[PDB]
């Protein structure tokens, strides 16, 4: 999912193409598991833009997470909270990121 | 012992008095109040000369506790997601009681999106907090105009992770893969990059550009008002006497 | 008089400062008054009584205090005036008449220190769209300090006929 | 250097039309015993100089105390934003080396646009060149 | 010179009480967390940590207990188990109190 630091068009990715019109963090960790792992990859944007949730009628994936639980994806290397419910459907791997909620406030400057 | 009592306020900082019980132990123990005072006066100046140039900032809170004790500074999250979701769950009493004033939050402090939220806290000038994702806060920290902070700790761990679909085979060398990287600080560099070396703001290099100046007149305005409880005092006093005329 | 006068000058202040947005935008005039921002495209509107909710009741009390002002100062003439229906116990009331314009400008220079007071602190919200790199006082206001000055030097020479 | 200016320098210039028209207020006040005569022993109030008419204990003795009391904070506050003047000042020091560059963001710092200067910080691997290089990428 | 690494975490403990704060001392978080709990409570946390590091429940490789154990952990932490725990065994068992912490009287005027 395009998610700034994460994964972010190119200011020029009208002039480039293919995978190299992307940018961000995960960009360049999709590049460290091709150096890692040694394959070709294909950085695509889910549709929806949603992280991945079960529908309460039709209990349907959506988001990446329906690209991955109905073959459409093959791997998601992008920021998704592993959970309980996501765990059951794909495998996780470990978390690469440690974080929670946070208090964000504005700085002081006030007298 | 109504005529040196001015000659007590005589005797406060400055103005030498004119009655001077020469040489007893008035004029000693006169002198020795005397003394006292102006140790008070010195020690005023010398603090007060601190707080103009150091000039540090002290954050209001530091933890969620402090935002469940308090409700002067308003404090949401977004209008779905789980994050109110969590607070909506978590049974400790601390996060239960945000969640007993979020809901008793009138007006509705969730807002519609992350961005909104951002300038949301900008605009309310520091009386609405709001509560997002710590990664994600460390990124907007850093981006201009860099006004909003991340205060205090996590409230919980949370992890993002590589995902495969269930049963492939890709996932155990990218177990290997993210648990080598980890290691060697291969994220930590990248955290370096996207998120201080792409961040619009040093926050130590802002932390060194922080040098003000001359006193406002702000302090002083209000002081006038026992000047003029003073002049109000200077009529009343007067028009008694004229009763004593 | 003299100082009646220079008074509700402050009153009827058309620019309290000068407004610069010449920004490379493009260049920009504003004129705001007291009350009134008039501005030059030549327009004038109001814009009084601007944020945020406790500069606003600053507020309150400084229209108050801005009355107060010049009601004391009506009261100096009325009490000289019947010392010219005695001119044609007198000191009684002439005494009397100078602690009223004294009171008034006390009441009135907070009222003018209030509202620099509410100059200063909404410059630094830079206000919503008018935030100028002026800030050069008045010219009236200027003026309404040597309202001040003359109901001092008015004060002066009264009670100098109460000492005899 | 400025000159009569840096005289005015901690005390802002609305505080000086203040520091007076608030001294102008006691002047009848210390008439309001019974003009000019005690004008000056308000000056003689003002900071030092005890004053030798002193009209011993009644309401001006006491309010002309008061604006004496006000009057004793200002100076103290002269004296304490003048030194936090020339502390920031003498603190300022001047760049010495590179790391001073890199350590600071408030001046700017470049090189050409292109050439072996611009490359060197491309290809040096000490951090302290890297951090530059890190700044003017993002200049 | 001469060296500040100390042979046990108790000799680090009292080596920063010994020498009245002008040693400092790098030990794991949650340790930290213990410790400062503990009385005298003379030493303290600062800063964010430095990376992020994670115990995790280990089976054996290829042991089929570990996916149960692998939907407990995140059942548990998912409802904050830990966290009640982590408050009893820091905090509700520490010697010191939560809100201690809140008593480290700030910036202040003129003692
Ligand atoms: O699994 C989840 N993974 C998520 C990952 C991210 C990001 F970090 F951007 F990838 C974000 N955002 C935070 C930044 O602003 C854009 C949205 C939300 C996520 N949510 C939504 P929640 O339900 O409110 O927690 C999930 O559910
Ligand atoms: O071998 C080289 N010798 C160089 C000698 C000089 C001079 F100092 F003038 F002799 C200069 N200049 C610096 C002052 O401004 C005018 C040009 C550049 C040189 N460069 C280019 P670089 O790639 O930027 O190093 C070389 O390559």
């Amino acid at each position: 999912i395009l998610e700034s630091p994460y994964v972010m068009m190119k200011k020029n990715h009208e002039m480039l193409e293919g995978n190299e019109r992307y940018e961000g963090y995960c960009v360049d960790l999709a590049a460290e598991i091709a150096k890692h792992c040694g394959f070709k990859y294909k950085l695509t944007i889910v549709g929806d833009g949603k992280y991945g949730a079960r529908d309460a009628d039709t209990k349907i994936w959506n988001g990446m997470v329906g690209e991955l639980v109905y073959g459409k994806a093959d791997i998601a290397i992008a920021p998704l909270t592993i959970t309980l419910v996501r765990e059951e459907v794909i495998d996780f791997s470990k978390p690469f990121m440690s974080l929670g909620i946070s208090i964000m406030i504005k700085k002081p400057q006030k007298s | 012992i109504f005529n040196s009592l001015w000659f007590s306020l005589g005797a406060f900082m400055q103005q030498g008095c004119d009655i001077s019980p020469r040489s007893l132990s008035g004029r000693i123990v006169g002198g020795v109040w005397w003394f006292f005072t102006l140790i008070i006066i010195s020690s005023y100046t010398a603090n007060l000369a601190a707080f103009l140039t150091v000039e540090r900032m002290v954050s209001p809170i530091e933890s969620a506790e402090d935002l469940s004790k308090q409700t002067e500074i308003a404090y949401g999250t977004l209008d779905s997601g789980s994050t109110k979701e969590f607070f909506r769950r978590s049974k400790i009493a601390v996060f239960d009681k945000m969640w007993t004033y979020m809901r008793s939050a009138e007006p509705s402090v969730f807002v519609r999106t992350t961005a909104e939220g951002v300038a949301r806290v900008r605009k309310s000038k520091g009386k609405y907090a709001y509560l997002l994702e710590s990664t994600m806060n460390e990124y907007i920290e850093q981006r201009k105009p860099c006004d909003t902070m991340k205060v205090g700790g996590n409230l919980d761990s949370k992890g993002y992770g590589i995902a495969t679909p269930k049963g492939s085979s890709l996932g155990t060398p990218v177990n290997l893969a993210v648990l080598k990287l980890s290691e060697q600080g291969v994220l930590d560099k990248l955290k370096n990059k996207w998120w201080y070396d792409k961040g619009e703001c040093g926050a130590k290099d802002s932390g060194s550009k922080e040098k003000t100046s001359a006193l406002s007149l702000s302090n002083v305005a209000g002081v006038f008002y026992i000047l003029v409880g003073g002049l109000g005092l200077a009529m009343l006093v007067a028009l008694i006497e004229f009763c004593y005329k | 008089l003299l100082a009646l006068l220079f008074a509700t000058t402050a009153f009827l202040t058309t620019y309290w400062c000068q407004g610069t947005q010449r920004v490379p935008f493009q260049l920009r005039r504003f004129h705001t008054g007291i009350w009134y921002s008039c501005e030059e495209g030549e327009k004038c509107r109001s814009f009084i009584d601007l944020a945020p909710a406790s500069e606003k009741g600053v507020l309150w009390l400084s229209v108050v205090s801005e009355v107060l002002y010049i009601l004391l100062l009506v009261v100096g003439f009325s009490l000289m005036c019947l010392e010219l229906l005695h001119s044609s116990d007198g000191l009684k009331l002439n005494a009397f008449a100078a602690v009223f314009t004294v009171l008034s400008g006390l009441l009135g220079m907070v009222a003018h220190m209030m509202y620099t007071q509410v100059f200063q602190v909404t410059v630094s919200l830079g206000p919503e769209d008018w935030r100028p790199h002026s800030w050069d006082y008045g010219w009236s206001f200027c003026l309404a300090w040597g309202s001040f000055t003359c109901c001092m030097a008015a004060s002066v020479t009264t009670l100098n006929s109460y000492t005899k | 250097k400025p000159g009569v200016f840096s005289f005015l320098d901690p005390l802002a210039y609305e505080i000086w039309m203040c520091i007076v028209f608030a001294y102008i207020g006691v002047s009848v006040v210390l008439f309001l015993v019974s003009i000019f005569n005690s004008l000056w022993f308000s000056l003689g109030a003002f900071m030092q100089q005890g004053c030798d008419i002193s009209p011993r204990s009644l309401s001006g003795r006491i309010v002309g105390g008061v604006w004496w009391f006000f009057t004793l904070i200002i100076i103290s506050s002269y004296t304490a934003n003048l030194a936090a003047f020339l502390t920031v000042e003498r603190m300022v020091s001047p760049i010495e080396s590179a790391e001073d560059l890199s350590k600071q963001t408030e001046i700017a710092y470049g090189t050409l646009d292109s050439g072996s200067t611009k490359e060197f910080f491309r290809r040096s691997k000490i951090a302290v060149f890297d951090k530059m290089w890190t700044y003017m990428r993002s200049a």
